[PDB]
């Protein structure tokens, strides 16, 4: 019935409730809407039939689905395939705000690189690097001693540097002083930097240093890979902190469309939304770009995300129940990486037996369809694919003008880190302070 | 404790479901807690209830799915007012999706029955039919403690995650 809040948030994505949660949680009073009858906006886990009603022409049959799929309760099938970084800062933000407390994680089994048609799973230790065929024996020395530079390099000690600059010397100039190989760099800009192209090698090394490092860290947490994954799925995270701000007073409101945005009369402000359920009043709000596409702008690039369906382990991954797939664009003549994030009844997210192996690439073709086969051909025999096209907004402003903050789209990248970027920079456009973690 | 039942009040807001869980537990009533527990013996086994609450979520339609993520038993809570009572209907069909599970209905707020609106017969026929036990109580008359507890014995019959 309460009309007046200090916060209005539009959608339910994770951007969205990790703010609604961080500000309930500073005592301001949050209003948060859905237009949308479930959490998770444009990355939320659905049904089976959900999917078919996203993405096919007609639905399946009641029995063709039931002989090879189950049961609808037994799937939560991510929209947007991410992994967490173990070291990452949402594993942080959910340690900091007790958000553990609502969500379950397992660890992914591995990640594999692509080389010359087959996959080769990234070493995750000392015994796995040793037996490795990716890299030969002067390789794996050269890339020892880059790692070690990596782990003992301080910041504020000089004498640590190696006579490398983070901030004057490119990327390519720290391999340069290693003495690595091409295809070494590969594996390090795009298995462990997590790079979907080779632009890093001409810019400043401070960026990959810091995307390397990340890596080792989240690997060292408790091993085998740098990912964890949800138990039911990427949707648990949003609906996670959108409880964290319920139970600190943000009231909640789904399938609630917005009839209008109130604006003050001369200046283009932010004034309140009207509703089915009446008008509510904020000074600022917080948007994903669906609620206000006028104040976005295309950042130029549209993503293929292809779910795949499998009776089956992916083949050579030693019926991993979980793994990442990077493909490197040097070993297709591409400009980006096709990544393939894969999931399984371990995780509660399909029924028993079935894989979910999600393939994304940023498109450069006119044939998206094509793009994909490389990735098609890693996964054996597919059930169903389920294809979804999806363009890359960011708002025009940064909300000092109107009081419109708006999120970025969910970005192509295999992991949350830009998305935690995202709240960082919100969170302070938003309060005028950094986000400090309680 | 050896067995760990989660289980979920759910139902129109307004109701008592956040008393309810309060006089089970902390037997105190108020004029909010995301969670309290409670420890019971069955066939010398000790079992821990764990009894989430909905933090006002249900009042737009707002309770996530992973409110009723490895929930093994729920309560559906009605008022005094035959809205909630004709809603009962609506949360029956939330939570048979979202759940896995054990049910019971209970009719809150006996203690006003000098305002009562639609009767214990038709109530107890309601439940008969759908399979959920039934049992009138009041959070302020108490059927509070046999409500939970028979709930738990019912469940009784049923039977590698990281940490960061
Ligand atoms: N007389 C009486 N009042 C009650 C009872 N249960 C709850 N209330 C009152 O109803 C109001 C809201 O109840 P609440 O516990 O928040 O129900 P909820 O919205 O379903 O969680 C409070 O002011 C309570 O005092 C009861 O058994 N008897
Ligand atoms: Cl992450
Ligand atoms: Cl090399
Ligand atoms: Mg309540």
């Amino acid at each position: 019935i309460d009309t007046d809040y200090d916060v209005i948030v539009l959608g339910t994505g994770i951007t969205e409730c990790i703010l609604s949660g961080l500000l309930s949680v500073d005592g301001k009073k949050v209003l948060h809407i859905d237009k949308q009858d479930h959490y998770g906006g444009e990355a939320a886990s659905v049904t089976l039939s959900q999917l078919y009603e996203k993405f096919k022409q007609n639905p399946i049959s009641k029995e063709e689905r039931e002989s090879k799929f189950g049961k609808d309760r037994d799937w939560n099938v991510d929209l947007i395939p991410k992994f967490l970084m173990a070291n990452g800062e949402l594993t942080n933000i959910l340690i900091h705000t007790d958000v553990t407390r609502y969500v379950d994680f397992k660890q992914v089994s591995g990640s594999y690189v692509f080389k010359q048609g087959k996959i080769y799973k990234v070493p995750a230790n000392e015994i796995e690097a040793i037996s490795s065929p990716l890299m030969g024996i002067f390789e794996k020395r050269r890339m020892k001693k880059f790692l070690e530079w990596i782990s003992s390099y301080k910041e504020d000690d000089l004498s640590t540097h190696q006579g490398l600059d983070l901030d004057k010397n490119t990327m390519d100039e720290v391999y340069y002083k290693f003495g690595l190989g091409n295809s070494t760099k590969e594996f390090i800009g795009h298995a462990m930097a997590l790079w979907t192209n080779d632009d890093y090698l001409q810019q400043p090394a401070r960026p990959s240093f810091e995307r390397i490092l990340l890596y080792c860290q989240s690997v060292a947490r408790y091993g085998k890979s740098p990912y964890l994954y949800p138990m039911y799925g990427l949707g648990e995270l949003p609906q996670g902190f959108a409880r964290l701000s319920a139970i600190y007073g943000g009231t909640y409101m789904l399938d609630t469309p917005i009839d209008e945005v109130l604006y003050k009369k001369d200046t283009g402000k932010f004034e309140g939304v009207k509703t089915k359920l009446g008008t509510f009043k904020a000074p600022l709000v917080i948007a994903d770009p669906t609620y206000f596409p006028e104040k976005c702008k295309s950042t130029g690039q549209r993503v293929i995300r292809a779910i795949c369906i499998l009776n089956h382990p992916v083949p050579n991954t030693s019926n991993a129940d979980s793994l990442q797939i990077i493909i490197p664009q040097s070993q297709l003549g591409r400009k980006s990486d096709i990544y393939v994030a894969i999931v399984s009844d371990a995780h509660n997210v399909c029924s028993k037996g079935h894989y979910l192996a999600i393939i994304s690439t940023i498109i450069e073709t006119d044939k998206p369809h094509i793009e994909l086969e490389p990735a098609f051909k890693l996964l054996g025999p597919i059930e169903e694919k389920f294809m979804g096209i999806a363009e890359l907004f960011e708002p025009r402003e940064d909300g000092s003008k109107d009081n419109i903050y708006l999120s970025r789209s969910y970005d192509a990248s295999s992991h949350f880190e830009s998305m935690t970027d995202d709240v960082k920079d919100i969170y302070f456009r938003v309060t005028g302070h950094p986000l400090v973690l309680k | 404790y050896d067995l760990l039942f989660k289980i979920v009040l759910i139902g129109d807001s307004g109701v008592g479901k956040s008393n309810l869980l309060s006089r089970f537990t902390k037997n105190e009533f108020n004029m909010g807690v995301e969670f309290a527990t409670r420890t019971l013996e069955i066939e010398g086994k000790r079992i821990k209830a764990q009894i989430w609450d909905t933090a006002g979520q249900e009042r737009y339609r707002a309770i996530t799915s992973a409110y009723y993520r490895g929930a093994v038993g729920a309560l559906i809570v009605y008022d005094s007012k035959s809205s909630s009572y004709e809603n009962c209907n609506h949360w029956l069909s939330e939570l048979r999706e979202n759940a896995d599970v054990a049910v019971g209905l209970i009719g809150n707020k006996s203690d006003l029955a000098h305002l009562r609106a639609v009767p214990t017969e038709e109530s107890k026929t309601f439940a008969q039919e759908n399979q959920l036990l039934f049992t009138e109580t009041s959070a302020l008359s108490e059927n509070v403690d046999k409500a939970f507890e028979e709930l738990i014995n019912t469940i009784y019959q049923k039977v590698p995650t990281i940490s960061l």
